[PDB]
RNA sequence: GGUUGCGGCCAUAUCUACCAGAAAGCACCGUUUCCCGUCCGAUCAACUGUGUUAAGCUGGUAGAGCCUGACCGAGUAGUGUAUGGGUGACCAUACGCGAAACUCAGGUGCUGCAAUCU
RNA sequence: GAAGACAUUGUCAGGUGGGGAGUUUGGCUGGGGCGGCACAUCUGUUAAACGAUAACGCAGAUGUCCUAAGGGGGGCUCAUGGAGAACAGAAAUCUCCAGUAGAACAAAAGGGUAAAAGCCCCCUUGAUUUUGAUUUUCAGUGUGAAUACAAACCAUGAAAGUGUGGCCUAUCGAUCCUUUAGUCCUCGGAAUUUGAGGCUAGAGGUGCCAGAAAAGUUACCACAGGGAUAACUGGCUUGUGGCAGUCAAGCGUUCAUAGCGACAUUGCUUUUUGAUUCUUCGAUGUCGGCUCUUCCUAUCAUACCGAAGCAGAAUUCGGUAAGGUUGGAUUGUUCACCCACUAAUAGGGAACGUGAGCUGGGUUUAGACCGUCGUGAGACAGGUUAGUUUUACCCUACUGAU
RNA sequence: GUGAUUUCUGCCCAGUGCUCUGAAUGUCAAAGUGAAGAAAUUCAACCAAGCGCGGGUAAACGGCGGGAGUAACUAUGACU
RNA sequence: GCCCUGAAAAUGGAUGGCGCUCAAGCGUGUUACCUAUACUCUACCGUCAGGGUGCCCUGACGAGUAGGCAGG
RNA sequence: GUCGAAUUUGGGUAUAGGGGCGAAAGACUAAUCGAACCAUCUAGUAGCUGGUUCCUGCCGAAGUUUCCCUCAGGAUAGCAGAAGCUCCAGUUUUAUGAGGUAAAGCGAAUGAUUAGAGGUUCCGGGGUUGACCUAUUCUCAAACUUUAAAUAUGUAAGAUCCUUGUUACUUAAUUGAACGUGGACAUUGAAGAGCUUUUAGUGGGCCAUUUUUGGUAAGCAGAACUGGCGAUGCGGGAUGAACCGAACGUAGAGUUAAGGUGCCGGAAUACACGCUCAUCAGACACCACAAAAGGUGUUAG
RNA sequence: CCUCGCAAGAGGUGCACAAUCGACCGAUCCUGAUGUCUUCGGAUGGAUUUGAGUAAGAGCAUAGCUGUUGGGACCCGAAAG
RNA sequence: AAAAGACUUCA
RNA sequence: UCCGUGAUAGUUUAAUGGUCAGAAUGGGCGCUUGUCGCGUGCCAGAUCGGGGUUCAAUUCCCCGUCGCGGAGCCA
């Protein structure tokens, strides 16, 4: 038929910058280094020329897999078809920022969580969820068997 | 084409040097005979008629132009390493030349 | 000029297309001036500012809004004579407008192949005039307020969208307008 | 009252009148023989002080720029959702949402570490 | 008799070789050709999308150029418009100020960046070899591409680092065989040489670009099928084409409207033309004409009427209104031209009414000629002469009879 | 090949076709002589008819044009 | 709004038909009725939950071409 | 038409299949000729048309994407099913970035109108001033492609901790984390559901709704998002694949939807009122037409 | 399962299974000891891609059946050579 | 044994 | 009407590598020659209109205007 299917094109909205975002990036992104485990946006910024994923990948969430020199490791999904996979995106740490949710997620989980500990000493809220807590688990838990449970809907029966 | 100059000194890939060295760029044309080749089963093939299979080859499509045709040979050692895809014509050669800067005039 | 009613035209068809680029050779703007009278006036003077305002949504024709602005003058400039009052067309023409144009018999249909095919060859230019939009807006002196309403009464006969006559209020009125100095 | 190292948020810090870090917490000027820049000590690369607050950094003070809000415009333009009306095109209706100007306001920066002061 | 190591025969080599033979002879595509690119592949919009998204959709590029147009670092900051300088206009030039991405960045597009990835000066070759996690390819499918390494090796650089080709988003070739490269394996008693086979890699054509060795004609035709696709009839649409309405610029001596009437504009019809691809390719008989019927109204005449630029009077325009509308010449013609007639010699439909009625002149088979084109076969919406008309009515429909 | 007669049948050998002489110069096969050589394999003396390189050839297929300017009126254009 | 005017077509009249017009029109409110295989329920056949002893029971779901499988 | 000659013809008789035979049409060679016929190879092969024969149950389609001498087909995912194995899915809310399209900014800019007002450059007349053309600059009507803030809206991915020891690690004999282990401690939803082998029909769709893109338009072309038809009965709508109601084992009773109640035709010639008198008119969608112009002293506001 | 407490449950102890990890045996690719010392045969160790081995250990045989290629290949249909 | 053309005026 | 193909001084036509434009004729200029003319010396372009790219455009794109060839099917 005709045209391309291309990497560079419908761009022109996301690769762009705000007008207050112009000019050149600031070398600290650039320099931070993150842990496994954390939680980081996926957009790339205009103002860098490489290390940029595939386009068609920006304003998803992933999770930092694990490094491999300067740029990181991001575990994400896609969507549509039949088994798909996960993917891994090797995207530099200027293209990946932070994200607040979780932690502002995980500070109030764990402040609440010093709350009713002397609540689980003396005092009685809830009574209903402390039942499974104490029973409940072990995994160690922490684990990669959890990650394909997770995978496995992702390639969903109905949408299809 | 480009200029590349026949002497340089470029890494040689072979575990008797190791390092960097001279080596002399060269075009590499065609050699046959020796008939224990595609040429054998020629002969095979046409006796009466037809050939076969030594049938394609030409004629032409065309195209323009070809990409890069070269052995960088080691002169330390005497062994050498191949060159991975560029596009090139041509090539130009004569064993130095630059393309150099300068001037003026021209 | 060429036939075609309007039919063709007055509803709102096409991603617009009028982009520069992408249309050398458009046929020519026909209207002749899109201020009118006094030109040389502020709008200050007049005590009376009349306008014409669209009850649909349509493109009008490069032609009728010339031959309705035209039409309009006429009446203005027999009646209150050359150095009359002052008009301003609210809506320019720059919406460019395809049609495929007059094929042959060769039996040589469209000859392009079977066809048609963007890329269609210009016609000429139309505006948008989408609802409750003003056409035109008329400034004058109350001893003449007659005068522009048949003007714009033998204007709404040259284009097909059915408009409405209307008195102004903008900012102020034309008096709350005035009173810093 | 904080000058300044190193930064971060990076249009609340772009631009154009004029007051201030300063008798031993600056910039300048002077040695520009020279390592050093050359095409000129200008650039720069170096060694230093008559002293001077004029610029410099930055602090003091005023407008166009701009973010942020309040005020109408007042839920207006537009909008997924379910549907009535219109000749057509087009419109409305309930269900959830909601931009443009206007004028007024805040700010001609912020924040953190240290060289840490008369 | 002639002749004689020739010639002729046997065999082979080169050249010619549609006589003959086997074959192929490009896809998309608002019919297939023709024309072209939308055969590979990138863009800016389409695109409502995270991703994936069509049309011969819009606009628009790539099949190169490059050892500097790679690398790194130090050092500088633009395009520019004003001013300033005899001459100089193109006038560089140099100078000063003001100058944040409007410049530069080889090349589309768009994006993107100010001690920069830009500009300059030096120094240099890492445009190295090896392996490539992974993405794009493509959600699993290759080449290719890219983003990251680690080993091996160097550069510059103060060094950290950077540097896995080209401002950024990424810039293309499988497969035999060949070539070449590596150090090494290998070819059947032993033993010695040659040249083979092969390991991993690079290069040599395939742009019919995830890959064939490759031209037409058929009107002498043939076959399998298709209304998945044309000519057609019907249908849809109605640009066109016919006709109407509104408005009324204007002209009519003066006077919009006796009459004529532009621009513009809304309609209506389905009877020209196109458009489509719904219907029919186990078959709808073509145009035209004849003749027989029934109809329509947008009425040409007749009847009744209105207006007039109606004196009469020929008349012009218009309303109501569907109860006749010649015969001929040319042409196959429809159409039309043209002649005398007439009250006037209207237009339209009924499968372009009408082939189980006729006709058969044209279109439109098979033979032939000419112009033109084609090497040729043979072709033209080029012209021309000749060139076929099957069926015994079951049902229905109805003239008539019972 | 063309088409009784009768008057006549003009120009064009560039392409294609065909052909002519080629005792001498660049291309042109094999066996074949030579060179390296254990073999062969590479290469090199030597050329036929053919390409070239030159003449003939249309009652051989066929072919027989392109813009301007210009009359002591204008139109045409003998002529440059 | 209504309505006429704009408003012309071909074998024969219709809004499905007759065709009523303080409606059998159209709009505004409103009362009562009618009406599916729907929904509910009764009985019961398959599957699956299951239970229980070659057999019995509970409740849910349950059209079907291409087509897969399984019993007859 | 020819008919005394290239005439006519009888017998005997020559020439046989890319061959014969031809005053050459591709005519003719025993009803067969752009290549006889007979038999064989043959049960050629045909992405092509047609057909393929008993019941039942549970589930139940696809007409899409890449490749392909490929588009009337293959191929491979895409979409279904069985047979078993093993015991988690969703959603507001939070946070992110993003469609878009209206009025500013940049770039483009049709393109007016334009006052005020510095400066071009020419000549040309008069008493430095001061007529004459270009043109900054603050400054004004709407369009279009970027961008703010978009407003929107669908989206659209995303929802354990500690201590102890021991090991590693990249990075000055230098500073640190973060790795891995070993051990102990303490924490609105509901079967919508994981994996495997093998299997089939494509690999030609259609309509509507919404958002479109081309096309005058179209019972058009070509996308997106979704439901239906295909493969879905039954009830409504005159008829009528995709309009409404409705998803259907059997059978019955009840009551309803959609939609209807003058008659045909269940069921009202219902009730309160108002307009209309043209037979308007008995009409959601629909081959349901009716406009510009709309008069208008029709009625009403 | 047991140790339990018992209509819950954890901690030990043993592991199918699947996911995750390492580790080895050959192939490559690279240092190559011990050394013999004409010659060169080969421990160690690592990186790699692939293939193999252990908790990823098992068939073969016939059977009735499905699919696939085939042979005419479900059946017929053509002009054909 | 020859390069070379026109011609155009006043009883 | 599509696809092909062009255009340069008064006129016909050569030409380029992105930096440079010609010829021939026709004319205007003398001298020849009784006098004109032939001859013989001398002379002189907005490269069709158009916008764009670049350092630099006659030269490289894009469009029109005109003049040309080539198509034209089954009705």
């Amino acid at each position: 038929m005709g045209k391309s299917h291309g990497y560079r094109s419908r761009t022109r909205y996301m690769f762009q910058r705000d007008f207050r975002k112009h000019g050149a990036v600031h070398l600290s992104t650039y320099l931070k280094v993150y842990k496994v485990g954390d939680i980081v946006d996926i957009k790339a910024n205009g103002s860098i020329q490489k290390g940029m994923p595939h386009k068609f990948y920006q304003g998803k969430t992933g999770v930092v897999y694990n490094v491999t020199k300067s740029s990181v490791g991001v575990i994400i999904n896609k969507m549509v078809g039949n088994r798909y996979l996960e993917k891994r995106l090797n995207l530099r740490v200027e293209h990946i920022k932070h994200s607040k949710c979780r932690q502002e997620f995980l500070e109030r989980v764990k402040a609440n969580a010093a709350k009713r500990a002397e609540a689980k000493a003396q005092g009685v809220a809830v009574q209903l969820k402390r039942q499974p807590a104490q029973p409940r688990e072990s995994r160690i838990v922490s684990t990669e068997g959890n990650v394909p449970q997770t995978l496995a809907p992702v390639p969903y029966e109905t949408f299809i | 084409m480009v200029n590349v100059p026949k002497t340089r000194k470029t890494y040689c890939k072979g575990k008797t040097c190791r390092k960097h060295t001279q080596h002399k760029v060269t075009q590499y044309k065609a050699g046959k005979a020796s008939l224990f080749a595609q040429g054998k089963r020629r002969y095979d093939r046409k006796q009466s008629g037809f050939g076969g299979q030594t049938k394609p080859v030409f004629h032409k499509k065309a195209k323009t132009t070809k990409k890069v045709v070269l052995r960088l040979e080691c002169v330390k050692c005497k062994t050498r390493a191949q060159l991975t895809l560029k596009r090139c014509k041509h090539f130009e050669l004569g064993g130095e030349k630059k393309q150099k800067g300068q001037a003026l005039q021209f | 000029m060429a036939r075609r009613p309007a039919r063709c035209y007055r509803y709102q068809k096409n991603k617009p297309y009028p982009k520069s680029r992408y249309n050398r050779a458009v046929p020519d703007s026909k209207i002749r001036i899109y201020d009118l009278g006094k030109k040389k006036a502020t709008v200050d003077e007049f005590p009376l500012c009349v306008h014409l305002v669209s009850n649909e949504l349509e493109q009008l024709s490069s032609e009728a809004l010339e031959a309705a602005r035209i039409c309009a003058n006429k009446y203005m400039t027999t009646v209150s004579g050359r150095d009359a009052f002052h008009l301003r067309v609210r809506v320019h023409p720059f919406h460019v407008l395809r049609i495929n144009k007059m094929l042959s018999c060769a039996g040589a249909d469209r000859l392009q192949q079977g066809m048609r095919g963007a890329w269609g060859k210009p016609h000429g230019l139309a505006a948008r005039v989408d609802i409750g939009q003003i056409i035109f807006s008329v400034r004058t002196k109350d001893s003449n307020k007659d005068v522009v309403v048949e003007g714009l009464r033998r204007a709404r006969y040259k284009f097909p969208g059915q408009q409405k006559i209307i008195l102004s209020k903008k900012w102020g009125f034309t008096n709350l307008d005035r009173p810093e100095y």
